[PDB]
DNA sequence: CTTGACAAAAGTGTTAAATTGTGCTATACT
C-alpha cells in the first residue's frame, strides 16, 4: 500500500514548534535576500544562481540529467557559474553560505506542512481523482505557500497554507477529473448549476426544469443553455462496460466502423469510376479532357475557367460552353443506357 | 557525533559537501579533518564541523 | 471560338466578443 508508505514517511518527520516556524521563515527569507544582494555582487538573476545553490543542495548529478535529456550543461554553466561565485570576497561568501541553509529551512517546512497538505487532502476525496494525486497537488501548492509567506504578519503559517492547498486540489478537479478537457470557467459554472439544482430540488420537493432552474441562476441564464452546459458536462463511457449479464461481451465491440469503406462501398465507387470512364469516351477528345479537368479526375484538384482555358489556350468561356454540350450529350447516351441512372443515393 | 574545527579567515569548503582525512579546510591549509565525513560551516559559532559518516 | 461587362462567390487584412489560462486570498487547521 502507497498510501501506508507515504503516510508513514510523512510521519517520521516531526511538526513544528511556533519557534520553529519563526526561525525557519526567518533564515528562508534571509537567504532569498542574499540571492538578491548576490544579484547585486556578481550581477547575475535571482533565480540562477536559487537554481545554482539548490543543483549543490538537493542532489548533485540528479537535478541535472533528468529534468528531461536537455536542460543546463552539467560541467560547463553549472560549475563555471559555481567557480564564479566562488571568487569573491567574505560578504558575499557568508551571504552564499546563509543562502544555502535558506534553501533547507525551505525544504523541512514543506515536509511538515506536507503532513499539514496530508490532511487537506484527506478532506477533497470523491473527486474523479486519486488520493494520492490529491495529495502531491496540495504538495506543489505547499511548495507555493511556502515561497510567497510572511512571517512579519504574525499570523500561522497554517492558514495561509491551507488556502494555498485546496485552491491547488481544485486546480486538480478542473485540469484532471474529467476524460475530456474541461477548463475551470465551465468547470465552475457546472458546479454552481448542479449546487443550484440541489437547492431548489431540496425546496420543491422535486427535480426541476431547465426554465425554473435558468431563473434561478439569474440573469443570462435560459434553457438552451443550462441545457448545453449539461450537454457538455456528461463524462463519456467506458467501452469495456459490460453489456447484459453475458460475460462475453463488451459496450465497445457493439460499435461498427463508418470511417472505413465497406466492401460494397468499394465495389460502388469502382463501378462508379468505369462506367462513367466508358460513357466519358464517347465524348470528343477535347470536351472530355475539360470535364476531368474539371472534377478532379486527373490531379484531384479543381481547375477553374481561366486555368482550363490557360492549358488549352483558348478563351474560358469556350470553355463553358463545352462542358454545357458535353453534359447534355451524355444526357443523352445515358438516357438510353440507363446504366448509370443509378448511383443517384 | 562529530569532530569541530574553529576558523579565522573565510572558508574554503561549503556546507554539505565531502572530506576525507588530512583534507583543507578553512584559513588556507591552517586547520584540516583527520576524519571522514560530511562538513557543515557554522557561521554563529565560526566553526566547521565534520560529524563522521562515508559517503556512500 | 471571342470580349467585355457584372455580380456573386471566395479572399484578405484589422477588430470586437467571448473564451481560456494563470494567479491570488492571512483566526487557525498538520
Amino acid at each position: 500500500d502507497p498510501v501506508r508508505q507515504y503516510l508513514h514517511e510523512i510521519g517520521q518527520v516531526p511538526l513544528l514548534t511556533l519557534e520553529e516556524e519563526i526561525d525557519l521563515a526567518r533564515k528562508v527569507e534571509e537567504g532569498m535576500e542574499a540571492i538578491k544582494k548576490l544579484s547585486e555582487a556578481t550581477g547575475l538573476d535571482q533565480e540562477l544562481i536559487r537554481e545554482v545553490v539548490r543543483a549543490k543542495i538537493l542532489g548533485t548529478a540528479r537535478i541535472q540529467k533528468i529534468p528531461g535529456l536537455k536542460e543546463k550543461p552539467d560541467p560547463k554553466t553549472v560549475e563555471e557559474v559555481d567557480g564564479k561565485l566562488k571568487s569573491l570576497p567574505k560578504e558575499l561568501k557568508r551571504y552564499l553560505h546563509i543562502a544555502r541553509e535558506g534553501e533547507a529551512a525551505r525544504q523541512h517546512l514543506i515536509e511538515a506542512n506536507l503532513r499539514l497538505v496530508v490532511s487537506i487532502a484527506k478532506k477533497y476525496t470523491g473527486r474523479g481523482l486519486s488520493f494520492l494525486d490529491l495529495i502531491q497537488e496540495g504538495n506543489q501548492g505547499l511548495i507555493r505557500a511556502v515561497e510567497k509567506f510572511e512571517y512579519k504578519r504574525r499570523f500561522k503559517f497554517s492558514t495561509y497554507a491551507t488556502w494555498w492547498i485546496r485552491q491547488a486540489i481544485n486546480r486538480a478537479i478542473a485540469d484532471q477529473a474529467r476524460t475530456i478537457r474541461i477548463p475551470v470557467h465551465m468547470v465552475e459554472t457546472i458546479n454552481k448549476l448542479s449546487r443550484t439544482a440541489r437547492q431548489l430540488q431540496q425546496e420543491l420537493g422535486r427535480e426541476p426544469s431547465y426554465e425554473e432552474i435558468a431563473e434561478a441562476m439569474g440573469p443570462g441564464w435560459d434553457a438552451k443553455r443550462v441545457e448545453e452546459t449539461l450537454k457538455i458536462a456528461q463524462e463519456p463511457v467506458s467501452l469495456e462496460t459490460p453489456i447484459g449479464d453475458e460475460k462475453d461481451s463488451f459496450y465497445g465491440d457493439f460499435i461498427p466502423d463508418e470511417n472505413l469503406p465497406s466492401p460494397v462501398e468499394a465495389a460502388a465507387q469502382s463501378l462508379l469510376s468505369e462506367e462513367l470512364e466508358k460513357a466519358l469516351s464517347k465524348l470528343s477528345e477535347r470536351e472530355a479532357m475539360v470535364l476531368k479537368l474539371r472534377k478532379g479526375l486527373i490531379d484531384g484538384r479543381e481547375h477553374t475557367l481561366e486555368e482550363v482555358g490557360a492549358y488549352f489556350g483558348v478563351t474560358r468561356e469556350r470553355i463553358r460552353q463545352i462542358e454545357n454540350k458535353a453534359l447534355r450529350k451524355l444526357k443523352y447516351h445515358e438516357s438510353r443506357t440507363r446504366k448509370l441512372r443509378d448511383f443517384l443515393e | 557525533k562529530a569532530r569541530v574545527y574553529p576558523f579565522e579567515d573565510d572558508v574554503e569548503v561549503t556546507t554539505g559537501d565531502r572530506v576525507a582525512p588530512g583534507d583543507v579546510l578553512a584559513d588556507g591549509g591552517k586547520v584540516k579533518s583527520e576524519i571522514y565525513g560530511r562538513v557543515e560551516v557554522d557561521l554563529v559559532r565560526n566553526v566547521v564541523r565534520v560529524v563522521e559518516s562515508y559517503d556512500i
